[PDB]
């Protein structure tokens, strides 16, 4: 029922990273037939590893699949940049196949860069509206992995806001957008508003007052 | 060039029913199983079913056996879904994907389609409402708020700032979409020379164009 890979795994390229592949069902067996698809950005998706250990014809000879355990593995090694990419392995049971969750592999293809953060106030047009977006650009940050926390009159805000995924500039780093989405009346009741983009330990904030 | 070129989906309303068609290409549709796997916005991947050449085995996952029919027409080498009493909790881009018996060896879901969206809702077209995003470099930007369906288009100064410009990707958010677009443009030139970003919504057929200005 339930296939559980590594929600996250980072490495360096040349280094030889594993991806695991683990069933609430039981030990993981030739039997289950482990697949392995990688998804590149634009919902790109191409067949891996099937049957357990077989490499598809022209994935590159890096990578290959295994068991190791009660789990089925996909391992690469010489890691290339462009190994950067959703990892999804899928278990058989006789008559239907189920997907793990997937493993975002992040391959260190660039030099550490904190994330450039800006944060917009509500626009005088959409006040007339009676709605208050505020909206935090968070663009050039190297790896792709970021949180955003909201503050209003320093309160964690908990809903309301909506934050993009990280997505793939052209510089090869990582770009995403949060709102903040207030009534005109909650706009007009608070005075402090700050967006808080955390990457790699360090937290950045950016704050305005009304 | 093996094509998996998928085609039917779009927009339904709740409790409706689509039908989704997957059109092989490039190869002997009828020595291969074929596949149907969904990816919700945020979610991964959710295997649908699957189907034998001569449609003699027709595999679904458990709990959608009832809302699922695969099927398919060698004839036309084409792939079918249906879907029947469609939630919300249907919306996902769905693939088709060829499951080749490698050798008569072993399986592989190698070529995948580019994805058809389906989208479950009740909303009815909305433009959207463009909002400027405003106050050493500068960093604009344009609010695309409150639109139905997707997609919209966004250029700048109608396709000629293409650089320090970032459009992202759409959130949902009350059955409505909403994305940004944002420049960062030398602190002379704002204010200075113009700049007003270009939104489009074919749906609405809605052209906005709002320039920036300081507060
Ligand atoms: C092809 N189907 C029938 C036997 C195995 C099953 C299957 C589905 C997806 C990936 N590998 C195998």
């Amino acid at each position: 029922t339930v296939v559980t890979q590594e929600s996250a795994l980072t490495t360096s390229p040349g280094e030889t990273v594993t991806l695991t592949c683990r069933s609430s069902a039981g030990a993981v067996t030739t039997h289950n037939f482990a697949n392995w698809v990688q998804e590149k950005p634009d919902h790109l998706f191409t067949g891996l590893i099937g049957g357990t250990n077989n490499r598809v014809p022209g994935v590159p000879a890096r990578f290959s699949g295994s068991l190791i355990g009660d789990k089925a593995a996909l391992t690469i090694t010489g890691t290339q940049t462009e190994d950067e990419a959703i990892y999804f392995c899928a278990l058989w049971y006789s008559n239907h196949l189920v997907f793990g969750g997937g493993t975002k592999l992040t391959v260190l293809g660039q030099p550490k860069s904190s994330p450039s953060v800006t944060l917009f106030p509500p626009s005088s047009e959409e006040l007339e509206t009676n709605k208050a977006t505020l909206v935090c650009t968070i663009t050039d940050f190297y790896p792709g992995v970021v949180t955003v926390d909201w503050k209003v009159d320093g309160t964690p805000v908990t809903q309301g806001m909506e934050t993009t995924q990280p997505s793939k500039q052209s510089n090869n780093k990582y770009m995403m957008s949060s709102y903040l989405t207030l009534t005109a009346r909650a706009w007009e009741r608070h005075s402090s508003y700050s967006c808080q983009v955390t990457h790699e330990g360090h937290t950045v904030e950016k704050s305005l007052s009304r | 060039e093996v094509k998996l070129l998928e085609s039917g989906g779009g927009l339904v309303q709740p409790g409706g029913s689509l039908k989704l068609s997957c059109a092989a290409s490039g190869f002997d549709f009828t020595r291969c199983w074929m596949n149907w796997v969904r990816q919700a916005p945020g979610k991964g991947l959710e295997w649908i079913g699957e189907i034998n050449p001569d449609s003699s085995t027709i595999y679904y996952t458990p709990s959608l056996k009832d809302k699922f029919i695969i099927s398919r027409d060698n004839a036309k080498n084409t792939l079918y879904l249906q879907m029947s009493k469609v939630r919300s909790e249907d919306t996902a881009l769905y693939y088709c994907a060829r499951v080749y018996y490698y050798y008569d060896y072993y399986y592989a879901m190698d070529y995948w389609g580019q994805g058809t969206s389906v989208t479950v809702s009740a909303a009815k077209t909305t433009p959207p409402s463009v909002y400027p995003l405003a106050p050493s470099m500068v960093t604009l930007g344009c609010l695309v708020k409150g639109y139905f369906p997707e997609p919209v288009t966004v250029t700048w100064n109608s396709g000629s700032l293409s650089s320090g410009v970032h459009t992202f990707p759409a959130v949902l958010q009350s059955d409505l979409y909403t994305l940004s677009s944002s420049v960062t443009v030398p602190s002379s030139p704002r204010p200075s020379e113009t700049v007003t970003c270009n939104v489009a919504h074919p749906a609405s057929s809605t052209k906005v164009d709002k320039k920036i200005a300081a507060a």
